[PDB]
RNA sequence: GCUAGUAGGUGGGGUAACGGCUCACCUAGGCGACGAUCCCUAGCUGGUCUGAGAGGAUGACCAGCCACACUGGAACUGAGA
RNA sequence: CCGCAGAAGAAGCACCGGCUAACUCCGUGCCAGCAGCCGCGGUAAUACGGAGGGUGCAAGCGUUAAUCGGAAUUACUGGGCGUAAAGCGCACGCAGGCGGUUUGUUAAGUCAGAUGUGAAAUCCCCGGGCUCAACCUGGGAACUGCAUCUGAUACUGGCAA
RNA sequence: GGCGGCCCCCUGGACGAAGACUGACGCUCAGGUGCGAAAGCGUGGGGAGCAAACAGGAUUAGAUACCCUGGUAGUCCACGCCGUAAACGAUGUCGACUUGGAGGUUGUGCCCUUGAGGCGUGGCUUCCGGAGCUAACGCGUUAAGUCGACCGCCUGGGGAG
């Protein structure tokens, strides 16, 4: 019972010698219930083409976000050229009030408390290629323990 | 129950007085520095050992004349 | 892709350009009609629309368009100025609204509604 | 480093914890043994060293974990003729309530946390977390 | 680029009370680029059209100031103009 | 309020692209017209201009003179300096900002509070009283500073060495 | 910036050192103090060889022209108001930064100096190494990742130099 979704697409179709060339890509989010998210891209002759590549791709593994259990317990750094970005947190009753731009980034496992809208580009490639990556550096609520003893 | 001021002995012209002109200490909100600007410390001296090098204290007394009110204590800083 | 070419002309259809000089105060007023205008030959071919101009403190002439419907907009009237300068017209830089004092404008022109300013036909 | 005493802790540490290294040495001073003080007990790392009694020197244990800085979000705010200064109730409540933050009042240095425990108003050393 | 009773002493005075607040005299002293001259356009404040809010902005609810009510400058009379 | 007497006696504006929102049947030739960012009309004009249906909301609908919105911006409280704009060939000293760093030391600023101010409509929260939404209010509260003092010693400034 | 012959005098900066003696006398700067590539003003001239201008014959769709002999100024400049542009880490003040090794170089401690430099060490320069940082070219610790004292400059189109 898995859940899958788009996120972005190029018009890429361009003048040549000649006429006109067209091409066909997508980018994709996949998840499981148990707070396991995951992403990547495709391409093909074919748009619904274009989604299949890109969602068996989407289907490597799913990181385990830290949620415990309606919410998160830290903003991990979303590093990118100027995007920052940072995530906030909610506490535990509110909704995923987040940047519909990038959202199913969140929303395919089901997280219902956290947010922040896209802080400094309005480009849905920029703050997706930062927010998995944020993602998979993070740590579990028995590594923070170690990290401030043993 | 005096403020005592800390008077650098800074000017001389008359007999019985002196100008010991130091930064006025009542501040406002401004950026995080201290509060350097001036104020015309007019003292009626009468025995003028502070002579031009030390730091006088100095108390609140009569202006018998214009803006002379303080009157001196002691010497907080040795002659330089 | 250069850029004091490209500039002027791309591709939008409503686009910015419109040239709204001087200010002095409010571009809205009332609007002394100064002089009465009914001529100057052009391939519009721009019949009994006839423009006024507008004793205003500006620092340069200014001139006013008949807004709409109603022969009898004289000389001598004060009725409300407001911008908007219709492709038709050089010279031009506002537009009147001439119902009220005793200009009239819409006469019987039913559709008005809210519009202009108008009362219910035989409904 | 004399244009900002004591920042050279901080930042030769986060180097330091990120570098590889188990160690990070140099000498001590008024305010940066206090620092080591307060981590040891926090346990963000794993020791310190104070050696050299006569005139001592400054030596931390680092936390290598994964290869990368427990302090990587570190950030040092107050700075030099600028202080800032927070009231018993202004003080910081860092990560959504997770916590922690460093801070300078009339009992020493010690945590945000300690010094809300305190009752205490004080200076912003870093928001650590 | 600014000081004139202005700046400091001298001493007369007299203010409910401070003083170049000021007469007269001895005398050239006061400030300035750690803003001395001189002005823009402004009613100001608790409050708030708008609240993470930090800024854009408004004096005009109630008074609190004025300041008047013809242009008024002003003394009289009245505890109180 | 209680009996009779009738659904009686009470509703419309923007309109209708796409913006939050529902569309065709046609007209006139960038005629005449909206002109806000867009977008529209160059003989098949979705809102221009006539009409037919229904829609957004119901004493309410469009819209206006402007300024900030969203948008992040004169930033002690909030910053970019390869970019818009963006370390200005060049530094004799005169004022200025930063002056080494620790012990013995101080408490003026730092902080904690004692007591006062901010009598009354707050903003923030609860409890009511009119039939009651309003409205009319009662209760609790929180007002960085300022005063006048009991403390506490890590920063800001110092004193001694 | 800016010369190239070697040298008389005045002898910029050096800056490698046994030491000696006082204790921050210290950093870094606006308006300023000087310097200041291209250029005007020059006042009298020093007046090669080339070549903008100067003079022509030529190849001419008009050459208002390049040649090609002739051709000055530029060559430099005693003296001196010189702002100044293209002198971009698209970028100043710098202290710690000690996984580092790899060259170009250079003053230099130590060797049976058997040696084409072996054991080393500071400087003036470059090669290009992690954890981070992270668009794509990748940049990877002195460097943009932390961290700091301002003397700035940074007010969006067109207003403009």
């Amino acid at each position: 019972e898995l859940q899958e979704k788009l996120i972005a697409v190029n018009r890429v179709s361009k003048t040549v010698k000649g006429g006109r060339i067209f091409s066909f890509t997508a980018l994709t989010v996949v998840g499981d219930g148990n707070g396991r998210v995951g992403f990547g891209y495709g391409k093909a002759r074919e748009v619904p083409a274009a989604i299949q590549k890109a969602m068996e791709k989407a289907r490597r593994n799913m990181i385990n976000v830290a949620l415990n259990n309606g919410t998160l317990q830290h903003p991990v750094k979303g590093v990118h050229t100027g995007s920052r970005v940072f995530m906030q947190p909610a506490s535990e009753g509110t909704g995923i009030i987040a940047g519909g731009a990038m959202r199913a980034v969140l929303e395919v496992a089901g997280v219902h408390n956290v947010l922040a809208k896209a802080y400094g580009s309005t480009n849905p490639i920029n703050v997706v290629r930062a927010t998995i990556d944020g993602l998979e550096n993070m740590n579990s609520p028995e590594m923070v323990a170690a990290k401030r003893g043993k | 129950k005096i403020r005592t001021l800390q008077g650098r002995v800074v000017s001389d012209k008359m007999e019985k007085s002196i100008v010991v002109a130091i930064e006025r200490f009542v501040k406002h909100p401004i950026y995080g520095k201290f509060i350097k600007r001036t104020t015309k410390l007019h003292v009626h001296d009468e025995n003028n050992e502070c002579g031009i090098g030390d730091v006088v204290e100095i108390r609140e007394c009569r202006p018998l004349s214009k803006t002379k009110s303080w009157t001196l204590v002691r010497v907080v800083e040795k002659a330089v | 892709a250069t850029v004091n070419q490209l500039v002027r002309k791309p591709r939008a259809r409503k686009v910015a350009k419109s040239n709204v000089p001087a200010l002095e105060a409010c571009p809205q007023k009332r609007g002394v009609c100064t002089r009465v205008y009914t001529t100057t030959p052009k391939k519009p071919n721009s019949a009994l629309r006839k423009v006024c101009r507008v004793r205003l403190t500006n620092g340069f002439e200014v001139t006013s368009y008949i807004g709409g419907e109603g022969h009898n907009l004289q000389e001598h009237s004060v009725i409300l100025i407001r911008g908007g300068r219709v492709k038709d017209l050089p010279g031009v830089r506002y537009h009147t609204v001439r119902g009220a004092l005793d200009c009239s404008g819409v006469k019987d022109r039913k559709q008005a509604r809210s519009k202009y300013g108008v009362k219910r036909p035989k409904a | 480093s004399m244009q900002d005493p004591i920042a050279d802790m901080l930042t030769r540490i986060r180097n330091g914890q990120a570098a590889n290294k188990a160690a990070v040495t140099m000498p001590s001073s008024k305010l940066k043994v206090a620092i080591a003080n307060v981590l040891k007990e926090e346990g963000f790392i794993e020791d310190f060293k104070v050696e050299g009694d006569t005139k001592p020197e400054l030596e931390l244990t680092l936390k290598y974990f994964q290869g990368k800085a427990v302090v990587e979000s570190i950030q040092r705010v107050s700075r030099p003729g600028l202080r800032i200064y927070k009231r018993k109730d202004e003080l910081p409540k860092v990560m959504a309530g997770l916590g922690i933050a460093v801070v300078s009042t009339s009992k020493g240095v010690m945590t945000d946390r300690a010094a809300r425990q305190a009752g205490l108003g004080g200076e912003i050393i870093c928001y650590v977390a």
